[PDB]
RNA sequence: GGCUAAUCCCCCAUGUGGACCCGCCCCUUGGGGUGUGUCCAAAGGGCUUUGCCCGCUUCCGGAUGGGCCCGCGUCCCAUCAGCUAGUUGGUGGGGUAAUGGCCCACCAAGGCGACGACGGGUAGCCGGUCUGAGAGGAUGGCCGGCCACAGGGGCACUGAGACACGGGCCCCACUCCUACGGGAGGCAGCAGUUAGGAAUCUUCCGCAAUGGGCGCAAGCCUGACGGAGCGACGCCGCUUGGAGGAAGAAGCCCUUCGGGGUGUAAACUCCUGAACCCGGGACGAAACCCCCGACGAGGGGACUGACGGUACCGGGGUAAUAGCGCCGGCCAACUCCGUGCCAGCAGCCGCGGUAAUACGGAGGGCGCGAGCGUUACCCGGAUUCACUGGGCGUAAAGGGCGUGUAGGCGGCCUGGGGCGUCCCAUGUGAAAGACCACGGCUCAACCGUGGGGGAGCGUGGGAUACGCUCAGGCUAGACGGUGGGAGAGGGUGGUGGAAUUCCCGGAGUAGCGGUGAAAUGCGCAGAUACCGGGAGGAACGCCGAUGGCGAAGGCAGCCACCUGGUCCACCCGUGACGCUGAGGCGCGAAAGCGUGGGGAGCAAACCGGAUUAGAUACCCGGGUAGUCCACGCCCUAAACGAUGCGCGCUAGGUCUCUGGGUCUCCUGGGGGCCGAAGCUAACGCGUUAAGCGCGCCGCCUGGGGAGUACGGCCGCAAGGC
RNA sequence: UUCCCGGGCCUUGUACACACCGCCCGUCACGCCAUGGGAGCGGGCUCUACCCGAAGUCGCCGGGAGCCUACGGGCAGGCGCCGAGGGUAGGGCCCGUGACUGGGGCGAAGUCGUAACAAGGUAGCUGUACCGGAAGGUGCGGCUGGAUCCUUUCU
């Protein structure tokens, strides 16, 4: 099957960004589009998509590079500097208010899923909850 | 491992053995001569080494250096082991402190003296 | 044997009340209420003596202290895998303050265990302590809490309470008394002795304080306790001096013999004034008691200090102990003699075999200082058990392969619930400790007061994104229908030619074979070389491949059956049916085993011929097991891609096997080579990953000892795990 | 230009690097040393069956078998269950001891060969089997982690 949805989901952009991809498709769900508008407000995606592939519900997702660099390696810095999952199926990982990290310094972000929704570390402090910590952005 | 594996086996703590059984975890152990004698040495060594092999308050009988330059031990003098080992030759877990019961301690040293347990000279 | 008192023991009454059987009321496990019967009380003593005090009695509460019971937590070994007869439950009963197989009688046949039962080993738990960035690791001396013990083992009695450390009983061991009959002990209370050990204190003062027993009070008891002593055991404070003082003394070391060094160090000069002497001298102690009031509230009065003539205060006063480890690199600190693989050092690299910063002494230096070294043990480094935070192609490490059991994991959409999860309130989280703040000892250590933090569990309330779960729905995963494939995939019956050997026959003449050379061997009983026939066994040239199949092992002539897997087309059906897999079970090259067959070539062992110093070998001649079949065992391997399976994402180019295609080419599925990104220690890998990711299983943790010993299991054995 | 000697350049394999006069494996003997394996012997704990069984609580008798008595009953005392513990026979643990005894170290590389590393001079390795003074040979499979396309040891 498709063990993690979402892992594969922030891998494909990975490989896909590494790769220098001006965009991207993902197999489609509510909550994987949740996390990209959070990703996306946040900087880090041009924005994305709903598309249609084959008769199947895809998001596309449109992607963002800082500009040329100079000498020699001309391949411009990337914008996702990393991207990491940290709940896994079967290993699951849930964090009270006071234990939500905080990321590389706060030029980073992490995402939270809680039942106030999914929300980045910041929003979920100012909003006081914790919940399972999906991902390391930075 | 995966994480299903480390709750189903999991990390093992591992132990470290004695380097001596001096036993009791003494600090010392005291001891008799029973024979004393000297040896060559292992490798790149020469030399003929000092020491006896002694029985045990602890009830073993083992082999301890006699450490520094002369000596006065024999058949039954009556000593106090200490431990630290000497890697040149073998089967050696154990010093002697020099200084205690029937072992003299090494007279006219003057240099380190706590260790060869020489008393603190005097002059004008 | 005999008198005798009481707050000692009985009997009768009173019954506020309580107890018990039965009935009903409310309530919910044996909680209350109530009626009927029954059963149950008591003790005096003192005075300021007719009313007060200390007591007794029955009931109902409080308070404090406990019993008992449940959830959760709580070390190593699986080379401990099964355990259980009061065992597990039930009815009745014994018993107890109370539940309960706690025990007992009779019924039932259960209880428990890989979520580690049973066995073995070890150990008192905790608040806390040590270490660590943290996470973890390690620990449980002192102080507080809880448990257990009181020479070893049983037992009960009295009692509110014990199955009782200075109470009782019996057995045992030991010691002591003994008229040998029989008796007496129990320092793991404080001191102290002895033994053991590397090692652990005074047979001290006091009952002033605090605390406990009894007492109306006075008081009495208190080795609890307050104090003192001894040990650098630790921690903290302080001292062995402060300012001057040479271009820089002697001695001593080095020397390129000019000078360099110890070193402002000394000497000396001038202040100060540890020790010590004199004087004065605590706080810790104010109540119990007594007086007025009312034995209350309140007020007044009295006594009492082990530590101690100590702390502290004032006066006087002397220049007044320094040591230990290091100086090759880790590591701060160098030169001269001595020594000559010796004597010695050594934590590890390693030093010493005549110029040793490494041994030993010297001068000098570095580090700490009433201490400094050492050995021992914990944590650190050690991300070297890796949760944070490692790995497995060649470094240690992917199981030989497969099937699935337990178990772990789980696509897309909607609704219910709200277990996980998140939040809020609240209760608990004793004190001590840690943290912060002020404060008390001249400082500090040590001590007080305050504040803060807290995981965790109980309770109430809330959220629903993710996880679960229940209900519905979908089709991208999985499977199925239809259609088209290819293939040494497997089992059984079958047949076909080539060659080897042997038998038969023909012709046919002296050698063939073999090697580096040769001998052995076979040949005139006519071999080699040739033709014809026959028998028999094994294997399948050419096609054939740098091909194909299979999970691995592995699988090649041809035909027939039996039968596994698999790929592409069509988008037809189901509707998440999915992945992985401990254990289990089944496969599993060769050699090997058992019973029966078979036996042409080949061939361990063997038997000979060579070579060689020898030749238990390589070369030659021969040959047995075995190789082949059948059934049954065996279960290993460089069982290799030395690379577990599954899924998704990330340039290409070229070669190839097999499908479909509007057929330069496109589109799936295999096999190869080069290579983008990226990974790797490098070599290399690279859409057939060793890249980027998720799930699940196996596995590693220096080399040797050793795949040995030991135990268990398997096997006929060899031997396997 | 094949060979002998020395030499240059490219390449290849190495386990050599005081570098092929390099490196290396195995067997023996007598000392001597710790270790480990181990019958029998002595000790300890434990479990099962059987028998003897103190103290004590509980049960039951408590009798023209004792003492008190309101004759209701109590107490002495007696018998039984259980029971610390012992005894006899068996398993299992653990300790001490121990004849006999495998591998390791030094005595001294001492010996006999030359097994591996270079095509190591017959490629090596492997499971298994038989042989052999010893490394070993050899047979059957299998792997490449295999050079390039007479035999002749040891420093
Ligand atoms: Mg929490
Ligand atoms: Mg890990
Ligand atoms: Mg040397
Ligand atoms: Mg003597
Ligand atoms: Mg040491
Ligand atoms: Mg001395
Ligand atoms: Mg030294
Ligand atoms: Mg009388
Ligand atoms: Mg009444
Ligand atoms: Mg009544
Ligand atoms: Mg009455
Ligand atoms: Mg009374
Ligand atoms: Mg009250
Ligand atoms: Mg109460
Ligand atoms: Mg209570
Ligand atoms: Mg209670
Ligand atoms: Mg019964
Ligand atoms: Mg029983
Ligand atoms: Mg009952
Ligand atoms: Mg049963
Ligand atoms: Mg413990
Ligand atoms: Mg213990
Ligand atoms: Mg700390
Ligand atoms: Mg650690
Ligand atoms: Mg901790
Ligand atoms: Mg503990
Ligand atoms: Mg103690
Ligand atoms: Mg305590
Ligand atoms: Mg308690
Ligand atoms: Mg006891
Ligand atoms: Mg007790
Ligand atoms: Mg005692
Ligand atoms: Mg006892
Ligand atoms: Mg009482
Ligand atoms: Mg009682
Ligand atoms: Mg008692
Ligand atoms: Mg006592
Ligand atoms: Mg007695
Ligand atoms: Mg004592
Ligand atoms: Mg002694
Ligand atoms: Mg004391
Ligand atoms: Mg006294
Ligand atoms: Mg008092
Ligand atoms: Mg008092
Ligand atoms: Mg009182
Ligand atoms: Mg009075
Ligand atoms: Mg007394
Ligand atoms: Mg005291
Ligand atoms: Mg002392
Ligand atoms: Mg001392
Ligand atoms: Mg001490
Ligand atoms: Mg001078
Ligand atoms: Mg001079
Ligand atoms: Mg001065
Ligand atoms: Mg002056
Ligand atoms: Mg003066
Ligand atoms: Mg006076
Ligand atoms: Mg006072
Ligand atoms: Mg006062
Ligand atoms: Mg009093
Ligand atoms: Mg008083
Ligand atoms: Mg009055
Ligand atoms: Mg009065
Ligand atoms: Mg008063
Ligand atoms: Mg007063
Ligand atoms: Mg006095
Ligand atoms: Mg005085
Ligand atoms: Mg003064
Ligand atoms: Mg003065
Ligand atoms: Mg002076
Ligand atoms: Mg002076
Ligand atoms: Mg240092
Ligand atoms: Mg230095
Ligand atoms: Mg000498
Ligand atoms: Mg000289
Ligand atoms: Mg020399
Ligand atoms: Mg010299
Ligand atoms: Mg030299
Ligand atoms: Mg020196
Ligand atoms: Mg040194
Ligand atoms: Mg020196
Ligand atoms: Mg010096
Ligand atoms: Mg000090
Ligand atoms: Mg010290
Ligand atoms: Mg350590
Ligand atoms: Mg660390
Ligand atoms: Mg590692
Ligand atoms: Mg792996
Ligand atoms: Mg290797
Ligand atoms: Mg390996
Ligand atoms: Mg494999
Ligand atoms: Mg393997
Ligand atoms: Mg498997
Ligand atoms: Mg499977
Ligand atoms: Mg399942
Ligand atoms: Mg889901
Ligand atoms: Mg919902
Ligand atoms: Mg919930
Ligand atoms: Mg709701
Ligand atoms: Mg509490
Ligand atoms: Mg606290
Ligand atoms: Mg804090
Ligand atoms: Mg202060
Ligand atoms: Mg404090
Ligand atoms: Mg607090
Ligand atoms: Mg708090
Ligand atoms: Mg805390
Ligand atoms: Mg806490
Ligand atoms: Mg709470
Ligand atoms: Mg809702
Ligand atoms: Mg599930
Ligand atoms: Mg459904
Ligand atoms: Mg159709
Ligand atoms: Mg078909
Ligand atoms: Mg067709
Ligand atoms: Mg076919
Ligand atoms: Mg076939
Ligand atoms: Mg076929
Ligand atoms: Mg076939
Ligand atoms: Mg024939
Ligand atoms: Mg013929
Ligand atoms: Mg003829
Ligand atoms: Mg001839
Ligand atoms: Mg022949
Ligand atoms: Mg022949
Ligand atoms: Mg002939
Ligand atoms: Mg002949
Ligand atoms: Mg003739
Ligand atoms: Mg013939
Ligand atoms: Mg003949
Ligand atoms: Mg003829
Ligand atoms: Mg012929
Ligand atoms: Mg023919
Ligand atoms: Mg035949
Ligand atoms: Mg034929
Ligand atoms: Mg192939
Ligand atoms: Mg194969
Ligand atoms: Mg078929
Ligand atoms: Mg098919
Ligand atoms: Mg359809
Ligand atoms: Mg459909
Ligand atoms: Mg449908
Ligand atoms: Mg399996
Ligand atoms: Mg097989
Ligand atoms: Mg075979
Ligand atoms: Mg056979
Ligand atoms: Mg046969
Ligand atoms: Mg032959
Ligand atoms: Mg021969
Ligand atoms: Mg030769
Ligand atoms: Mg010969
Ligand atoms: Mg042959
Ligand atoms: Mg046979
Ligand atoms: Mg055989
Ligand atoms: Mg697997
Ligand atoms: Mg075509
Ligand atoms: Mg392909
Ligand atoms: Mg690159
Ligand atoms: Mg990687
Ligand atoms: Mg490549
Ligand atoms: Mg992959
Ligand atoms: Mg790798
Ligand atoms: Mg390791
Ligand atoms: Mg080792
Ligand atoms: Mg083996
Ligand atoms: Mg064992
Ligand atoms: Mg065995
Ligand atoms: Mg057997
Ligand atoms: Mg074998
Ligand atoms: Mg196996
Ligand atoms: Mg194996
Ligand atoms: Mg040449
Ligand atoms: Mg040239
Ligand atoms: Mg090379
Ligand atoms: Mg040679
Ligand atoms: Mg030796
Ligand atoms: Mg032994
Ligand atoms: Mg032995
Ligand atoms: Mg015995
Ligand atoms: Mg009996
Ligand atoms: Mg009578
Ligand atoms: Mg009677
Ligand atoms: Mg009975
Ligand atoms: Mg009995
Ligand atoms: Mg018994
Ligand atoms: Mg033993
Ligand atoms: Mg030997
Ligand atoms: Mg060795
Ligand atoms: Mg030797
Ligand atoms: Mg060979
Ligand atoms: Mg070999
Ligand atoms: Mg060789
Ligand atoms: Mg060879
Ligand atoms: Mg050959
Ligand atoms: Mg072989
Ligand atoms: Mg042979
Ligand atoms: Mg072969
Ligand atoms: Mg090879
Ligand atoms: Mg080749
Ligand atoms: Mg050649
Ligand atoms: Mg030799």
């Amino acid at each position: 099957m498709l063990t993690d949805p979402i892992a594969d989901m922030l891998t494909r952009i990975r490989n896909a960004t590494r790769v220098y991809k001006e965009s991207t498709d993902v197999p489609a769900s509510r909550f994987k589009e949740e996390i990209l508008r959070i990703l996306a407000r946040e900087g880090f995606i041009k924005g994305y998509e709903r598309v249609d592939v084959d008769g199947k519900p895809y998001l596309r997702v449109y992607l963002k590079y800082g500009p040329r660099r100079q000498g020699p390696d001309p391949r411009p810095e990337q914008v996702i500097h990393h991207i990491r999952r940290i709940s896994k199926p079967g290993r699951r990982v849930y964090v009270g208010v006071k234990e939500i990290p905080r990321v590389r310094r706060g030029l980073g972000i992490a995402i939270l899923s809680t039942s106030k929704g999914v929300l980045t570390d910041r929003e979920a402090r100012k909003l006081g909850v914790g919940g399972e910590l999906i991902c390391e952005v930075w | 491992p995966t994480i299903n594996q480390l709750v189903r086996k999991g990390r093992e703590k591992v132990r470290k053995k004695s380097k001596v059984p001096a036993l009791k975890g003494a600090p010392f152990r005291r001891g008799v001569c029973t024979v004393v004698r000297t040896v060559t040495p292992k490798k790149p060594n020469s030399a003929l080494r000092k020491v006896a092999k002694v029985r045990l308050t602890s009830g073993y009988e083992v082999t301890a250096y006699i450490p520094g330059e002369g000596h006065n031990l024999q058949e039954h003098s009556v000593v106090l082991i200490r431990g630290g080992r000497v890697k040149d030759l073998l089967g050696v877990r154990y010093h002697i402190v020099r200084g205690v019961y029937d072992a003299a301690g090494v007279k006219d040293r003057k240099k380190s003296r706590s260790k060869y347990g020489t008393k603190k000279p005097k002059e004008a």
